[PDB]
């Protein structure tokens, strides 16, 4: 500001003008050059990462039907946990752009029926993903699965 | 008497544990000056062969 | 003093930083209008470079004239040998300070008697410096060291050294008796003080710290150092809960290597 | 021997003086204080200039003589024996006997004193006494005793009591608290009411 | 006879830092009568520096030689008279350390019965 | 102060008491993470859930 | 009057934000919807009873531009059976809630779970309206 108002006032009455460039030129090379001489001389990255990125008690891959190669993916899960029984393989299917947004399941009613141990996984399974925040990812709801097969176990025997 | 009996008991558990148990070290100094009622000592646990890393 | 060197160093970094700042303006304005894609953009970017500039030269000669406010009042042979001098004591000083902190040696192993004179000199040489301390020794049984340090208005230490090692701490305040009924050296009592028997265990600690394993003296040193910070006690408060008292006690520990007050429950 | 500061807390524009006493005794027990016996304060004074005799309970084997502004002396229990065999040049100076009562808490080498100012059988005041342990030297801990006193008073706190206004390194002594409760006494024996 | 070797070079290899930091040090100490025998102290320690160097580079000139099996083989996962002369020195050593601690809890009965009659003489 | 809320876990020589220390540590172990995840969330960035990596300790 | 809904319908899609840490911890398991939803519309209904005839309608309104201002869609999916048994017990009207959804700004193609879901359900309370209705519809 102080000391330098000429030039700020010669500058806005000069600007986008067709000759502002040659004037500038003309008016401030010669002494610039002779001062100081010459001048100078599918499947998207962070699905696979998470993949990668997982505990070993899961194997989660492609689902054999369905689409593939676009943005929405399904995948479908199996569970190899010694301590652990067997359960419904619980596929799920991944939407576009999947960061900055949230995964849903597929639920399937009647594979957890005409068991007790199956339909108390599948109401603490109802529970917990009513107690599941928003912006969540798969690796969250995949140990919440095996969260709530141990806890029916436990409360089972 | 009471003041004897206990550091004689200390003792004889820390000799204990320095006999029994060779996984790390234990060691211990006796203080030098000594009272009728108080007493001291500095215990020290180390390994056998890096005393000058790992105290 | 040598705060004027600095003063004249900051004055040529800034005179330096003056003629730069006029060359990139008027270079600046030379190299004239740019693309920038768009129509709007380019209008605005122009004028946004060309302010800070000025400003930047503005702002230089403003703290240029501060600092001038702020500023005030066979041989060549000779001045190479001190132009060498204090270039070693540096460059030493550096690779002794990198070399201590990673120690490589594993064992002191391959493959204590002094003359009470050597001790009486060393705890003078303690005590000529911090004029505050003051420091009195006697050996009332044996060869064993008991020492009394006053600090200010405010501490009394009792120190038992075992052949110069410390060995045995116990603090009091300025008005507590110290010495018994026989005119001797007390060294089995405590402070009848909630704050002096967290001080006793702090100094405890202390001294269970500081340990070289070959160099005796600046063990000692280094605990009269660590001791002379607590004479500034009641009048600082501790750097993490604001307050002086917490559950009715004054911050009562000092950081080692950064003497600074802190309550004992915050660590 | 500690950093004292004497103050009066007043009435609180209604009530008694036995309410304001519970209430303060109430929040010492809420702060976590706890009890640890009683004590009395007393005072007379002495003319043909004026002179004051004080005993304390804290102290129980000495008396305190006092002038306005001159030496103050620290005797044993004889001292007041010599006044009763002197009842010819210096008169007792009767109606003029003044009393505080109460009980003591302590909390973490804090001492609080609460207590009530009788003159004979009609009370009409209260005093707070505040006294720390380990520091000796007078206003080297200001700061934690005005943090204290913010604590369990909020409003009505004092501050920069006048004895200690002989800005050197001096040591807090035993004879300033009794200069303290002297100017605390005059004044209330001014205001009444 | 070789692994006695490598725990040699181990060892001369932290002498080896441990006098380059006492150089330094020592050069740190140095403060322009007695800085000729700082220089005299200074000229030995180098040459037992390069006497250290020499006998390092000796050490592995001498064990290089002297890999057919790689490592992270030899590291077990969950999938003849030397023993019977050794026994009796580690049993012989343990009687001597038991008979050690005999006299050592006498005397510190001896130095604590002293001290407590001691500590009250006044 | 106040109360904000309450929560009860689970039920399920001898005078040490070790369900109590087991509380205390995991407690005080685990509490640092929530203020991150939450802060991470806070400026918008995408993570996934606070789990347990490799081996149960860490 | 909306105050009391939103926080009634808040406490439906309760958080609880100390959640995801310390899992397996509080003993009490959260309340199916076989148990949610009877508390919900018995909620619901004392509201609707002190509602009058002229304000019936704004409420409604104003509960759809809540169910499609969340962000997870199976909330969403029991929000619904929220208002589908609410429109079954002849509380509401199961013409109103119709406009109600269909008319929302809020639902374009664009949100695709959106779609499907408000679509069958749509579908699924068609049957109880005057053919008028069904001709705006
Ligand atoms: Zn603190």
């Amino acid at each position: 500001q102080y000391l330098c108002q000429p030039l700020l006032d010669a500058v806005l009455a000069n600007i986008r003008s067709p000759v502002f460039n040659h004037s500038l030129y003309r008016t401030f090379v010669p002494a610039m050059t002779a001062i100081h001489g010459p001048p100078i001389t599918s499947i998207p990255s962070v699905l696979q990462g998470e993949v990668a990125r997982l505990d070993p008690k899961f194997l989660v891959n492609l689902d054999p039907s369905h689409c593939s190669n676009n943005g929405t993916v399904h995948l479908i899960c199996k569970l190899d946990d010694k301590d652990l029984p067997s359960v419904p393989p619980l596929e799920l299917s991944v939407p576009a752009d999947y960061p900055a947004q949230s995964p849903l399941w597929i639920d399937r009613q009647w594979q957890y029926d005409a068991n007790p141990f199956l339909q108390s996984v599948h109401r603490c399974m109802t529970s917990r993903l009513l107690q599941l925040p928003d912006k969540h990812s798969v690796t969250a709801l995949l140990n919440t699965w095996a969260q709530s097969v141990h806890q029916a176990c436990l409360s089972a025997a | 008497a009471k003041h004897i009996f206990l550091r004689s008991r200390a003792a004889a558990t820390i000799d204990s544990l320095a006999s029994r148990i060779e996984d790390p070290q234990i060691q211990a100094h006796w203080s030098n000056i000594n009272d009728v009622y108080e007493s001291s000592v500095k215990v020290l646990i180390t390994s056998q062969g890096y005393e000058q890393i790992c105290k | 003093v040598s705060v004027n060197l600095e003063a004249f160093s900051q004055a040529i970094s800034a005179i330096q930083a003056l003629r730069s700042s006029v060359s990139r303006v008027f270079d600046c304005l030379k190299d004239g209008m740019r693309n920038k894609e768009t129509l709007e953009g380019r209008e605005k970017a122009f004028i946004a470079h060309f302010q800070d500039n000025l400003h930047s030269v503005n702002r230089d000669l403003n703290e240029l004239e501060r600092l001038s406010n702020l500023v005030g009042k066979l041989y060549s042979q000779l001045l190479q040998a001190y132009k060498w001098s204090n270039k070693l004591q540096y460059h030493a000083g550096l690779a002794s300070g990198l070399l201590n902190q990673q120690s490589l040696k594993r064992s002191a192993n391959q493959m204590l008697v002094l003359p009470p004179q050597y001790v009486d000199d060393v705890i003078s040489r303690i005590d000529r410096m911090f004029p505050e301390m003051s420091i009195h020794l006697s050996r009332p049984n044996g060869t064993s060291a008991m020492l009394l340090v006053t600090l200010g208005k405010v501490l009394k230490v009792i120190v038992v050294m075992r052949s110069l090692f410390i060995d045995r701490t116990i603090v009091k305040g300025y008005n507590e008796n110290v010495y018994t009924e026989d005119g001797k050296l007390d060294i089995w009592s405590k402070s009848n003080y909630q704050v002096f028997q967290k001080v006793t265990d702090h100094a405890t600690t202390a001294l269970l710290h500081y340990q070289l394993p070959q160099m005796p003296d600046v063990v000692v040193r280094s605990f009269m150092t660590w001791l002379r910070s607590y004479i500034k006690l009641f009048q600082a408060p501790c750097q993490r809960c604001g307050k002086f008292l917490q559950d009715g006690l004054p911050p009562t520990w000092r950081d080692f290597r950064t003497l600074e007050a802190f309550h004992d429950t915050c660590r | 021997m500690g950093v004292t500061c004497v103050s009066q807390m007043p009435v609180a524009e209604g009530k008694s003086v036995q309410q304001t006493v519970e209430l303060l005794t109430r929040k010492l027990e809420m702060l976590g204080a706890e009890k640890q016996g009683t004590f009395c304060v007393d005072c007379e004074t002495y003319h043909t200039k004026l002179m004051y005799v004080m005993h304390n309970s804290e102290y129980p084997l000495s008396c305190f003589a006092l002038f306005e502004n001159g030496p103050c002396l620290i005797a044993d229990t004889n001292f007041d024996v010599l006044m009763v065999k002197l009842k010819g040049f210096f008169q007792s100076a009767k109606a003029s006997k003044i009393e505080t009562r109460g009980t003591r808490y302590q909390y973490c080498d804090f001492l609080v004193k609460v207590g009530t100012v009788t003159m004979g059988p009609s009370a009409r005041g209260i005093s707070v006494e505040v006294e720390y342990g380990p520091c000796v030297v007078a206003s080297d801990c200001w700061s934690l005793l005005l943090e204290f006193l913010q604590s369990f008073l909020g409003s009505h706190t004092p501050g920069a009591p006048a004895v200690f206004g002989n800005r050197h390194d001096a040591v807090y002594g035993p004879a300033d608290t009794m200069v303290q409760y002297m100017e605390l006494f005059n004044k209330i024996r001014k205001q009444q009411q | 006879n070789t692994a006695s070797l490598c725990r040699i070079g181990q060892e001369t290899v932290q002498d080896i830092v441990y006098r380059t930091m006492e150089i330094f040090q020592l050069l740190r100490n140095m403060q322009l009568g007695t800085y000729q025998d700082r220089l005299t102290k200074l000229q030995d320690n180098l040459r037992q520096l390069s006497v250290l160097f020499r006998k390092l580079r000796l050490v592995y000139d001498k064990c290089n030689e002297n890999d057919p099996i790689p490592v992270e083989q030899l590291i077990p996962y969950v999938e003849s008279e030397e023993r019977r002369e050794i026994a009796e020195v580690n049993k012989k050593l343990k009687q001597k350390n038991q008979q050690l601690k005999q006299i050592m809890d006498q005397l510190r009965n001896l130095i604590w019965d002293i001290n407590a009659m001691l500590a009250m003489r006044n | 102060a106040m109360a904000l809320l309450l929560q009860q876990f689970k039920e399920n020589m001898c005078a040490f008491n070790k369900v109590l220390a087991h509380f205390v540590a995991m407690c005080d172990t685990n509490m640092p993470f929530v203020g991150l995840r939450l802060e991470l969330s806070n400026l918008e960035i995408p993570h996934q859930g606070v789990q347990v990596e490799g081996d149960g300790f860490s | 009057m909306e105050t009391q809904l939103q926080s009634i319908f808040e406490e439906v899609v309760k958080t609880e934000v100390i959640e995801e840490a310390f899992p397996g911890m509080f003993m009490d398991t959260p309340e199916d919807e076989k148990t949610k939803l009877i508390s919900c519309l018995g909620a619901f209904r004392q509201f609707w009873g002190g509602l009058s005839q002229e304000s019936h309608e704004q409420c409604i309104q104003w509960i759809v531009k809540f169910i499609h201002g969340q962000h997870s869609p199976k909330r969403i999916s029991f929000l619904y059976d929220c208002l589908a048994m609410a429109v079954e017990t002849g509380l509401l009207p199961p013409r109103l809630v119709c406009e109600s959804l269909i008319n929302s700004d809020t639902l374009e193609w664009e949100r695709t779970q959106l779609w499907a879901l408000t679509f069958k359900l749509v579908r699924k309370i068609i049957g109880g309206v005057d053919y008028k209705g069904v001709r705006d519809l």
